[PDB]
RNA sequence: AGUUGGUGGGGUAAAGGCCUACCAAGGCGACGAUCCGUAACUGGUCUGAGAGGAUGAUCAGUCACACUGGAACUGAGACAC
RNA sequence: AGAAUAAGCACCGGCUAACUUCGUGCCAGCAGCCGCGGUAAUACGAAGGGUGCAAGCGUUAAUCGGAAUUACUGGGCGUAAAGCGCGCGUAGGUGGUUCAGCAAGUUGGAUGUGAAAUCCCCGGGCUCAACCUGGGAACUGCAUCCAAAACUACUGAGCUA
RNA sequence: ACGAUGUCGACUAGCCGUUGGGAUCGAUCUUAGUGGCGCAGCUAACGCGAUAAGUCGACCGCCUGGGGAGUACGGC
């Protein structure tokens, strides 16, 4: 009953990429907005925009390049049932370094390589390829 | 199983029981032969195998197989038995070592005559 | 710099003593999930000023009785 | 590409009034050794003819895989039916650490250091299916750069 | 220990080079070295992968005359050593003392080289070494005894090995019956027909 | 039911229900108390890609015992191979 | 001085490297699993001939692996074993969104310990190795402090999906 | 005691019926149930397919070869 909304955001994005949609809307959240900013900067999504009037809506437009979608495998790691926390040395490199992992560190929400550049670990939110 | 369910009750391994309950973690054991006789095998096969009832040192009463073409076992002969299950005879789970105490091995065996306790003709 | 320990008062029916529950969350050695464990300690309340429900911080000293080797240094929160 | 490899030969039978009719199925993998590979199946009344039909099928529908200089790109996990497959790149010294259908597929394709394992059922046909469904789907660099420039992605 | 028996029945079984004689006449016109021995000899006998591993492992062991406890110890040491164990095994197995005193040209056969090395007739720096397993460090001047320099068996072995090839990494002075090893051989130096990877595949199972 | 806490005293080299007389009814427990079976513990050993699984032969640290059950004397130290 | 003086065991139908003949004829016998034998047995018992190890070779008993076959890494429940007959609810587990604080979890660092040996890396000695030995690495652990505030927890004040 | 399918929540092409209501101009839209097909996706296959057996979260129950056996003994 809406216990974990970040996985809900990821599931909406994956289900749209599977049904070949161009835009996706969802209820807005600060964590979701941070993750969307990181994903947009990394290049997995085209653009995102946040509405106003008390019930903000986060909207994301998707990319496909070829007939396939750009985000082929997005999944959750630290669900509210495990709460996985990792150190700098033991952070996960995904797909041999061609993917990214979103990590919430004490300096904000960034990617695994950016976290290593600052030598700081945190909580692994989700992995994207 | 959910992680919480496993925390409340962890996964448990089931122990493996021994196929040779007698001779408790022992390579082979001595006994005395109560009775020698012959038996019929299971359905696909047909023969007259030679099995001896043995009373061990501990007290277990077991059956054992006299492997070979001839034997010299009477009722009161001391024998030594080792693990190994005769697949054909129901209930037999041990083998009498040839030429150990009162078996003397089998005579005039040339090919692989170490499993049957025969000496080198040389 | 005394090594204190914070806890919640549970029962005080024995004179000049107080029972304190201290809650910790330990990580399961294999499954990686945190579980809340609790410890019951007995502390010396010289002037029995701690009623039930109060939240206090104790300190380790020499044994005062059998199974009583802690003394409360000061109450940090009261109860309703 | 031309390097044969006969993965399996099996005997099957169908029932008719009077008795049984026998046939032989051959599963084979064919490739060159630098990234082209395909697999084929052939059933015939005789073992040789089955092998040649398998080879002809294998030469058709032969695909291209982008390998990382005698090594895989990244650890990958694939599946087909009830069979699951895991592979990951290895160092230069290591050989092909795999078993059965996987070893045939990998040594024909061109890789040499694979360190692979398989879980679930071990049917050679389904294992070959899973191994291609894994190898075919790798991306290689400057193709994950389908988002932005390179050297800012690795 | 050591192997005693026919030295070409092995070649007939394996069907390959398998140097085991002096090489005076030839390799062929002694034993029709193209058929496996015994009554059942003409059959090619197509053999599975395990056959391949067993056959080449026996090939290498018989050419270098090493037993299997020693061979597996050699393989474990090679696996311990870094950098593509497959050729590390060959490099380390080549540095044996008996095979060096053979390949230096002092012996007609590996067995005769072992004969010489065991009976205390060869030096390393003047010190008596008679273990046919000594791993010769690069730089050592392997030589025969000043007493033994007049034996004619060494002379005949040397003149026979005078035409067998040049390895192009050792520096050998032939007048004084001495050898010298500079650096370990490369993979390309040895005969590039038998692969090393199939052995490490065998021992990885 | 000396069971939990307090007071006075005793006792030990030393804190302490360690012992005693009174005061109150407390204390522990499904986070497994009590009871039954089994077993010296650790560094470590064997396996395993790892996580784990089994285990405590040699060597080293700690503990306990000395035909069975108790008790004290001597001393710096013993309830004494 | 003298080649003098010192080779055995198992196996050969498939899994698993290695075949022919003779003798019995569902008998005698073999066997880890499929299984061989009733009158040409490469599976029984012997011969030759091979294959594998070797001062050893097999057999038995015991542990882990293969076994993703107790699945944290890493399994499942319509029909193969597996959703309580169905609600309500205690402890427990989990918690929509905003602002602010704190610093238990979380992260980085410093300090003390983690006995020696054993494990790992580079050397030294016994003709090498086994074995002995120097230096280093490691011992994921634990405790005490300093700094950060994204997420969880705790505190206060809100908002309406 | 069966949908042989635990409860709760979020997303994912469409077509044809029917039950209890709303709107807009017999038609269109929408809501809570009840049925038949069907694209993706899933499945060993049969088949499921917005009333998932699809993609995801929270919590609970249960399984570990067939017999002996849901039996024997003890407890309630
Ligand atoms: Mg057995
Ligand atoms: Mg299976
Ligand atoms: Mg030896
Ligand atoms: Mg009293
Ligand atoms: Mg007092
Ligand atoms: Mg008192
Ligand atoms: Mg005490
Ligand atoms: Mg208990
Ligand atoms: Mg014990
Ligand atoms: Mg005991
Ligand atoms: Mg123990
Ligand atoms: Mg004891
Ligand atoms: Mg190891
Ligand atoms: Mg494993
Ligand atoms: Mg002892
Ligand atoms: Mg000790
Ligand atoms: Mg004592
Ligand atoms: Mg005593
Ligand atoms: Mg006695
Ligand atoms: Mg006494
Ligand atoms: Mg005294
Ligand atoms: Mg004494
Ligand atoms: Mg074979
Ligand atoms: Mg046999
Ligand atoms: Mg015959
Ligand atoms: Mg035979
Ligand atoms: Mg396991
Ligand atoms: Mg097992
Ligand atoms: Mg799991
Ligand atoms: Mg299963
Ligand atoms: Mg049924
Ligand atoms: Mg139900
Ligand atoms: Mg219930
Ligand atoms: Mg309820
Ligand atoms: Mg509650
Ligand atoms: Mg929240
Ligand atoms: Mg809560
Ligand atoms: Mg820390
Ligand atoms: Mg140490
Ligand atoms: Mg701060
Ligand atoms: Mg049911
Ligand atoms: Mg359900
Ligand atoms: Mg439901
Ligand atoms: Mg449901
Ligand atoms: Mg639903
Ligand atoms: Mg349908
Ligand atoms: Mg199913
Ligand atoms: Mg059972
Ligand atoms: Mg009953
Ligand atoms: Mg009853």
């Amino acid at each position: 009953s809406m216990q974990d909304p970040l996985a809900d955001m990821l599931t909406r994005i994956r289900n749209a990429q599977m049904a070949e949609k161009t835009v996706v809307s969802m209820p807005s959240s600060k964590l979701k907005a941070a993750v969307a900013k990181v994903l947009k900067d990394e290049g997995y999504i085209a653009d995102f925009q946040i509405s106003s009037e008390v019930k903000p809506q986060l909207s994301i437009e998707l990319k496909y390049f070829e007939g396939k979608p750009v985000i082929e495998e997005v999944k959750r790691i630290s669900r509210p049932g495990l709460r996985q926390y990792k150190s700098v040395e033991q952070l996960p490199k995904v797909r041999g370094g061609l993917g990214v992992s979103i990590v919430s560190t004490n300096k904000g929400v960034m990617t695994d390589r950016a976290a290593r550049a600052a030598g700081v670990g945190g909580e692994v939110l989700c992995t994207v390829f | 199983a959910t992680i919480n369910q496993l925390v409340r009750k962890p996964r448990k391994r089931m122990v493996d029981k021994s196929d040779v309950p007698a001779l408790q973690n022992c390579p082979q054991r001595r006994g005395v032969c109560t009775r020698v006789y012959t038996t019929t095998p299971k359905k696909p096969n047909s023969a007259l195998r030679k099995v001896c009832r043995v009373r061990l040192t501990n007290g277990f009463e077991v059956s054992s197989y006299i492997g070979g073409e001839g034997h010299n076992l009477q009722e009161h002969s001391v024998v030594l038995i080792r693990g190994g299950r005769v697949k054909d005879l129901p209930g037999v789970r041990y083998h009498t070592v040839r030429g150990s105490l009162d078996t003397s091995g089998v005579k005039d065996r040339k090919q692989g005559r170490s499993k049957y306790g025969a000496k080198r003709p040389k | 710099t005394v090594r204190t320990l914070t806890g919640r008062v549970v029962s005080d029916k024995m004179d000049k003593t107080v029972t304190v529950l201290i809650e910790r969350r330990v990580k399961h050695p294999i499954y990686g999930k945190y579980v809340k464990r609790s410890t019951k300690l007995h502390a010396h309340d010289e002037s029995n000023q701690c009623r039930i429900g109060d939240l206090v911080t104790i300190r380790e000293t020499r044994p005062l009785a059998k199974t009583k080797a802690w003394t409360l240094v000061d109450i940090v929160e009261r109860a309703v | 590409g031309y390097i044969e490899k006969l993965v399996q030969v099996n005997r099957v039978a169908k029932t008719v009034k009077g008795g049984r009719i026998f046939a032989f199925t051959a599963l084979t993998v064919v490739g060159d050794g630098k990234g082209r590979v395909g697999f084929g199946r052939g059933k015939a009344r005789e073992v040789p003819a089955a092998i040649q039909k398998a080879m002809e099928a294998a030469r058709r529908n032969m695909i291209q895989v982008d390998l990382n200089g005698t090594t895989l790109q990244y650890p990958t996990k694939s599946a087909h039916g009830a069979s699951k497959v895991y592979m990951q790149p290895a160092s230069e010294g290591t050989g092909i650490i795999a078993g059965g259908a996987m070893r045939a597929v990998l040594e024909v394709a061109g890789v040499q250091n694979v360190l692979a394992k398989c879980y679930g059922s071990t049917n050679p046909v389904n294992v070959v299916y899973a191994t291609f469904k894994g190898l075919k789907n790798m991306q290689a660099p400057e193709a994950v750069a389908a988002k932005r420039g390179k050297s800012v992605e690795e | 220990a050591r192997y005693i028996g026919p030295k070409c029945k092995l070649s007939r079984r394996e069907g390959t080079d398998l140097f085991l004689k002096s090489g005076a006449r030839a390799l062929d016109s002694k034993c029709k070295a193209e058929n496996v021995p015994g009554q059942h000899g003409q059959r090619r006998g197509r053999l599975s992968d395990y056959g391949l591993q067993l056959r080449e492992k026996q090939k290498v062991r018989r050419i270098y005359g090493v037993l299997e406890r020693q061979f597996r110890g050699y393989y474990q040491e090679a696996s311990r050593r870094k950098g593509s164990t497959g050729e590390n095994l060959l490099q380390l197995l080549e540095c044996r003392l008996d095979n060096v005193v053979y390949r230096m040209g002092f012996g007609s056969t590996r067995s005769e080289s072992r004969q010489l090395v065991s009976h205390k007739a060869i030096t390393v720096n003047g010190q008596t070494v008679n273990i046919p397993s000594y791993q010769v460090k690069a730089g050592d001047v392997v030589a025969v005894r000043e007493k033994s320099k007049n034996q004619l068996r060494i002379a005949q072995a040397l003149e026979l090995c005078g035409q067998r090839g040049r390895v192009e990494w050792v520096e050998v002075d032939l007048d004084k019956k001495a050898g010298t090893f500079k650096s370990a051989p490369a993979r390309s130096d040895l005969s590039a027909d038998i692969n090393e990877n199939l052995i490490v595949e065998l021992y990885s199972k």
